[PDB]
């Protein structure tokens, strides 16, 4: 009975695992490009415009690194109650 | 040298936070000088050169500090690595490389006469 805590505890430490996904970092830096890229193509190098979009593309880019922030939080609570759950075995 | 907080978007957190005013163009103020090396994003955020944004905000805001009361440049191999990597697409595009932008005019690396920022 006690051996079956173990194995439910590795599937709450694999759940827990996936629960802190992250994984944005690489996906913005294709869309950043992907804007950059049409800048280009725009001409943007009219001028108002283009400084609007990348001021909007630096809020993104907090906005994705508080959504990882987060995501470190919430490994940070996984740890935690991994941490309480052992203390009772 | 009066030094003042970086406050254009794009040289924050480039390894200094302090720079002087004017710079080597005669912008007055940041407001000045940051609307024109803001220009650049796309070029910055496309990632050509790894050192370009370093670079650039080392010219436009160039860095102060308070015991060394001397302009540090870039040093030559800053510029010639981002020129490497971004002067092909920008000539992609129809840009040249700015004449402001000219790497000659900066001094080498290791020179013991003249100090120069490289990383």
């Amino acid at each position: 009975a006690r051996e079956q805590l173990k194995e439910g505890m590795i599937k709450i430490e694999e759940q827990g695992k996936k629960l802190s996904e992250t994984r944005t970092q690489e996906e913005l830096q294709k869309y950043v490009a992907a804007v950059a890229t049409f800048a280009l193509q725009a001409g943007f190098l009219i001028g108002k415009i283009s400084g609007e979009v990348y001021l909007k593309l630096l809020d993104l880019k907090k906005a994705v690194r508080a959504k990882e922030k987060k995501g470190l939080d919430i490994l940070n609570m996984v740890g935690e109650i991994k941490g309480t759950l052992e203390r009772v075995y | 040298l009066a030094c003042q907080e970086i406050t254009v978007p794009l040289c924050k957190g480039i390894g200094y936070q302090y720079t002087y005013m004017p710079n080597q163009f005669n912008h007055d103020t940041q407001d000045e000088a940051g609307l024109e090396v803001h220009q650049f994003w796309p070029l910055v955020e496309i990632q050509c050169s790894p050192d370009l944004k370093f670079f650039l905000c080392s010219m436009y805001t160039p860095i102060c500090l308070e015991d060394y009361k001397k302009p540090l440049p870039p040093c030559r191999s800053v510029c010639e690595r981002a020129k490497a990597g971004c002067a092909p697409l920008m000539r992609q595009y129809g840009f040249a490389w700015p004449d402001r932008m000219r790497c000659d005019r900066l001094p080498e690396q290791g020179n013991p006469d003249t100090l120069c920022m490289d990383h």
